[PDB]
């Protein structure tokens, strides 16, 4: 339920290193 | 000069086990 968008584009933070884990961005142009 | 200090894991956690 509800959209899972709550991090500069439904992003998640990798607690493993605390650094944000983003997905390959190769579209939008 | 310097890329965003994001996740740098040599084996990200995946939805799976080992048994
Ligand atoms: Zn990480």
């Amino acid at each position: 339920s509800h959209p899972e968008d709550d991090w500069l584009e439904n992003i998640d933070v990798c607690e493993n290193c605390h650094y944000p884990i983003v997905p390959l961005d190769g579209k939008g142009t | 000069r310097n890329r965003r200090r994001v996740c740098k894991c040599p084996r990200p956690v995946v939805k799976s086990g080992d048994k």
